[PDB]
RNA sequence: GAGUUUGGCGGCCAUAGCGGUAGGGCAACUCCUGUACCCAUCCCGAACACAGCAGAUAAGCCUGCCCGCGUUCCUUACUGUACUGAAGUGUGCGAGCCUUCGGGAACUCUGGAUCGCUGCCAAGCUCA
RNA sequence: CCUGGGGCGGGACGCCCUUGAAAAGAUAUCAAGGGCGCGCAAUGGUUGACUCAAGCGGGUCGGAAACUCGCUGAAGAGUGCAAGAGCAUAAGUCAGCCUGACGUUAUUCAGCAUAGCAGUGGAUGACGAGACGAAAGUCGGCUCUAGCGAACUUUUGAGCCUCCUUGGUGGGGGCCAAAAAUGACAGAAAAGUUACCCCGGGGAUAAUUGAGUCGUUGCCGGCAAGAGUACAUAUCGACCCGGCAGCUUGCUACCUCGAUGUCGGUUCUUUCCAUCCUGGCCGUGCAGCAGCGGCCAAGGGUGAGGUUGUUCGCCUAUUAAA
RNA sequence: UGGGGCCCCGAAAAUUGACGGGGCUCAAGUCGACCACCGAUACCACGGAGUACCGCAAGGUAAUCUCGUAGGAAGGCGUUG
RNA sequence: UCCGCUGGUUCCUUCCGAAACAUGUCGCAGCAUGACCUGACUUGAGAUCGUCGGUGGAGUAGAGCACUGAUUGGCGAUUCCGGGGAUCCCUCGCUCGCUUGUCAAACUCCAAACCCCCCGUCAUCCUAGAAAGUCGGAGUCCGGACUGCUGGGGUAAGCUUGUAGUCCGUAAGGGAGACAACCCAGCCCGUGGUUAAGGUCCCCAAGUGUCGACUAAGUGUUAAUACUAAAGGGCGU
């Protein structure tokens, strides 16, 4: 709303909403590579981001549609697929070679048993270290899925297509 | 200004946090067998007495809220630079 | 009458243009020296922790060392050469 | 309390009364004279200082009325516009002892004026260009500097 | 080549104009030195306008002045036999053209001295208080250098 | 292997803002549908969170355009003006001002442009 | 002690901000605006969640004064208190959990540019323990810059050292830290008077003459507003503006403190002219008489008395005028 | 009518006095330019003294050495024993 | 006796040569510490008084009104808060905008010239010793002036208090009538020459110089200047 010469727009990633600087500026000094985990409302995808004057560079990038190769058939826009894409991000960061990172979560909310919780217990699991508290984690039954028996009888399926998909993923990388 | 008798702080002698006490330091009486006070009598007789005959000057607007904290476990006390209130209670 | 503290005589010095008030641009406080680089000192007004003396406002010191998230900078006032801490939030690389 | 004691300008200006104290009011009344909603007079004759000077409110006030009043008398009541393009800003303050805690006390305010500056603006007809012109004259002879009528328009007009 | 000539002394001058007058090596005045066309010399002299003359000096007024003032290390004078045994030019006219080609260099005659310490001028000059732009002597002679160099010989 | 669409993280932080107009979604994003659950409301599944078969490009987002205000840059006039570094047996009764050499605006004006540029990665794709 | 002499007044006598201050830094005055000698267990730390002021529209005697809804709103709010600076997914507001308003310790800044100087204060670290938080982080109080004090002494805290041949008791002495104040704030335990005064100095500093200045004083000028039964200019001359003199009083501190003898009068001499009379003129709202105004002119004259030290002024009777 | 140069009025002070004085008028004034000359211990040349630094010495270098209050430093003269 | 106060303190030359300022001080006519002068030694390779280009700091001048406040009318609206003599029967000041006219030490959307730090460059100095260090001896902390900064204060002051440069102090000689500090010039001794500033009618060395005009007032015959009269007017020219 630039009224005149003397009227402050805020940064363009601030004007989007996308990013919140302070909190950036909390992460950046850790100087280790940020764990980014992002989730629409379809699928979750994990980047290993690292800060460079010209901009942010990308070393490690899981999505939720690698997961479809694997044997997932589930939503990727859950916790199982959150998990999963984890530790596919987890895995392969360990196979490029990068090993450590901190949590950037962004905007979005902190909260126990999230999606976003689900994915950080996947990179945990895959021996990727990032510092972290166990309680936030989402109990180990609806990361395999427990939900199903919610409304759907055809979800029944995940706990062991869930497993499947977890020790072929683990075969990949192994 | 009010400070809570009883808060968790660290002890410097267990190197740990406990609960401490805070209590107000009283000053004490001087002794009259420190050597200030024998050369205070030695320095006695006929005529000015030098820096005895001073009288005590004055005060600060505000005195400093001399405060001891007493650990609740080893039960030692140390006492801090304090901060300096007109008023000063104990918030129970 | 007229006092003697850090602050002195730091209106403008001390103060942002008009568009560049607020959170400032986070890259400036992750930027990494080496030693023996020539850095200036133009002072952040937002950054208020690790902040050099507004007199070295303006100067180039060189990279002696760091303190933690701080440099050391030896910066030259006057005839003297003072040893300057200063957060990277308040220093810019000297370009060539 | 002669004009020649605050005329010369040799000092910064004095002119932020938030941060000073009880400053006399300004003589002048108005600074526009003459028929304010008209636009479409010919010609416009104005008087410039040609040196830089301050200008009292009492000095601008006299310039003022004698020059309304020759308008008014000659070319009749709304047979011309007038305006008086600066107002007094500066404060004038005087040293009321001796040079002890000499920084003076307001007494008035001043128009701080530059070489070659508008002061009055007067816009008339063609035929009391003349007029205008001996009214603006005696205006500048209340003035504590040397002046001279110029025309801004309507030069062709005239001659 | 710049024709940098001292025509005001040393009394009342700022230790700035003056100190960039003894790294020119004027030190006096009617003392002239002949330094280069880059920007460091000529901001140099621009420094100095209001106590030097100086312009553009052809091969011919360089010939005159070494032959009349050119001093070597003990105060010695310059003459022809030296300058071809030290140089491979035949005359000092042949040299002179040749440092106003800049295919030489007056560091190229061996012990000379690098200040040409001249005569006052004959008939006097225009004044030392107005520039040549305001009838003067102070400042820019830009090719007109050489006349006043003509006259202090 | 080159480019594109979309997504994520960014850099510079209005040339990017505010406003108006016309187009798109196969994937992706999104709005959107619910509240068994993890998590939530000083009340409200509005938000946050979780789980998502449909509907939808009306929004966000993307692409095109518009000089409208704001911004930024250029151009002409102002103007080498204002101011100013150095020097001066130049000058004013005075407050002052001038000449020379060197720097040099701001505002406004004439006419233009500016309705972001850009780095890393990923995924769909378009290949000889 | 400072001080446009001193004194009275005040404190520019400690600390902090803006301007002065001339776009690095420094920079004086009894320079300008000022402020501080505190307050707060929350008005503090952290996390989460939110966004403020003010307008516009909607909503019931809930009034254009409440509370609530929507829109606009980079901040026009709030952040304890001066000023300036900082802050919006916050440095603001509310809520959850908390006490880092932590013990010890090293540097470097800045008070005190450059460039020595203290008690301190403030930045960055280390050691040891924690609070919040997924983590990153943040926290050495309250966004940054004021809110304070040497040595000696006492008292208080923790553990130690020590007291004269040796061991012990009581009592002393010491080390590190905390408290108590010196505000004249880099710290004396501190009232006057001298015309009865003394000494050393000072024109580094006042009374007086002299120099400078001229606000004030005296005397003018420009424009002429108007008044003058009409008519600005016979006469008077508002407002504003520009001067001269140095004969009033101030300002100032250049000369004089190893002395330039004060005021007034008297006596005698002289000068200036801005002329009171005497001479010559011009105007007139000049009949004459006599006025009023102005111009030239400094040759001569300009006196006697009552009060008062007076200067000045008042008064008396002469006088061409006094 | 406007803009300019010079002059005039505005313009009165105290011992007789100040363009330095005499005096000066198409100037011996002012303005714009110009020409020649005079005129320092400056500058140049020669000779001489001292100084600084270098050099075993002989000597070399000095455009970049030669004013000076408070004051520091070095070497000498003189008096009496 | 003591005094921080006054007076005096005795031979020559040579080399170098200040400070009249900051902080603390019962400190203000004193002293300490530092800046500044001088002497010696150690060390051993750079330094920066100047230029040019570049990376950075600008918030002064100027400018402007975009913030904070001032400020002048005109025009349009706030069916809002309110001045004037039962349907508040109708009159209207502020307030908010679009144009007009003005401003700012302690305003800034802008924004110089100087200047400052750093890098490179040239230039100068430097192994006949850079920068740095250590030690010996001090004086000094009454300053003053000119040119700028419209520096601040003041009616002003040969006033007072700042600042940059340069001087006198402590600076001869030459020139301004004389002139602490204005111009030339910094000055070992002697001689010769040529100039500088300034001057050339006589006093008085050199022009009764040249060209083109102006002035009629002895105006003037006065760089800076504490040593030089204004506003206003003139059919003087
Ligand atoms: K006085
Ligand atoms: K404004
Ligand atoms: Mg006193
Ligand atoms: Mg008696
Ligand atoms: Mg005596
Ligand atoms: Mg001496
Ligand atoms: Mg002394
Ligand atoms: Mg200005
Ligand atoms: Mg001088
Ligand atoms: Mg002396
Ligand atoms: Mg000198
Ligand atoms: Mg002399
Ligand atoms: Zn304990």
């Amino acid at each position: 709303m630039a009224t005149g010469p003397r009227y402050k727009v805020p940064f363009r990633r601030r004007r989007e909403g996308r990013t919140n600087y302070h909190l950036r500026l909390k992460l950046l000094l850790s100087r280790q590579d940020r764990v980014v985990v992002r989730k629409s409302s379809r699928n979750v995808q994990i980047q290993l981001i690292a800060p460079t004057p010209d901009g942010d560079i990308t070393y490690s990038s899981a999505v939720s549609n690698e997961l479809a190769k694997y044997g997932y058939t589930g939503a990727t826009g859950n916790t199982t697929a959150a998990y999963l894409t984890g530790l596919l991000f987890g895995l392969k960061s360990l196979q490029k070679g990068y090993e450590g990172g901190i949590l950037d979560i962004g905007l979005q909310a902190s909260s126990a048993g999230s999606r976003v919780y689900a994915a950080l217990k996947g990179v945990v699991d895959s021996g990727f270290e990032i510092p972290c508290s166990p309680e936030v984690f989402p109990p180990d039954e609806r990361i395999r899925g427990e939900h199903i028996a919610g409304y759907r009888e055809e979800s029944s399926d995940l706990p062991e297509q869930f497993e499947a998909t977890k020790e072929k993923i683990f075969a990949e990388f192994s | 200004m009010k400070i809570p008798k009883r808060f968790r702080t660290y002890c410097p002698f267990c190197k740990t946090h406990n609960e401490v006490v805070v209590e107000r330091v009283k000053k004490g009486q001087a002794s009259s067998m420190t050597h200030i006070a024998r050369q205070k009598k030695r320095q006695e007789g006929i005529g000015n007495s030098g820096k005895f005959s001073k009288v005590p000057g004055g005060d600060k607007p505000t005195k400093r809220i001399w405060l001891r904290y007493r650990c609740t476990v080893c039960k030692k006390a140390h006492q801090r630079p304090c901060f300096r209130a007109k008023k000063f209670e104990f918030k129970e | 009458t007229n006092s003697h503290g850090e602050k002195r005589c730091t209106r403008y010095k001390l103060q942002k243009t008009v568009r560049e008030r607020g959170i400032s641009p986070v890259s400036r406080a992750i930027q990494e020296f080496e030693e023996g680089q020539m850095v200036h000192i133009d002072i952040d007004p937002s950054v208020q922790k690790g902040m050099p003396n507004p007199k070295f406002q303006g100067s180039t010191g060189k990279v002696i060392g760091q303190r933690g998230r701080s440099y050391v900078l030896e910066v030259r006032s006057g005839n003297a050469m003072k040893e300057v801490f200063s957060l990277p939030q308040h220093l810019k690389p000297q370009k060539y | 309390k002669p004009g020649s004691m605050y005329r010369n300008v040799r000092q910064r200006s004095f002119t932020r009364r938030k941060y000073m104290g009880g400053v006399p009011g300004s003589q002048v009344i108005h600074y526009d004279m003459g028929d304010k909603a008209n636009t479409s007079f010919p010609v416009k004759i104005s008087l410039i200082v040609e040196e830089k000077c301050q200008i009292r409110h009492t000095a601008l006030e006299a310039a003022r009325i004698t020059a309304n009043r020759h308008l008014v008398a000659d070319t009749g009541k709304m047979g011309f516009y007038m305006k008086l393009r600066v107002y007094p800003h500066e404060v004038i303050r005087e040293n009321k002892s001796g040079m002890r805690r000499a920084f003076g006390k307001n007494v008035g305010t001043a128009a701080r004026v530059k070489p070659m500056q508008k002061i009055f603006t007067v816009a008339v007809e063609k035929q009391n260009f003349k007029a205008a012109k001996e009214a603006l004259w005696h205006a500048g002879q209340k003035l504590p500097t040397p002046c001279r009528i110029v025309v801004d328009e309507g030069a062709e007009l005239v001659q | 080549m710049y024709a940098v000539v001292r025509l005001r002394g040393q009394v009342n001058v700022r230790y700035t104009i003056e100190d960039t007058m003894k790294m020119l090596r004027l030190h006096k005045v009617n003392h002239c030195v002949f330094v280069p066309e880059n920007p460091h010399y000529k901001g140099m002299v621009q420094k100095v306008k209001d106590y030097v003359a100086y312009g553009k000096i052809d091969a011919k007024t360089l010939a005159e002045v070494l032959e009349n003032r050119g001093r070597l290390e003990g105060d010695t004078r310059l003459t022809e036999e030296y300058i071809r045994e030290n140089t491979d030019y035949d005359s000092i006219q042949a040299f002179a053209e040749a440092v106003i080609e800049g295919k030489s260099s007056l560091k190229d005659i061996p012990k000379l001295k690098p200040v040409f310490r001249l005569h006052p001028p004959r008939k006097g000059h225009a004044g030392i208080k107005r520039t040549v732009q305001q009838g003067g002597v102070l400042g820019n002679h830009d090719e007109n250098i050489n006349v006043l160099l003509h006259k202090m010989r």
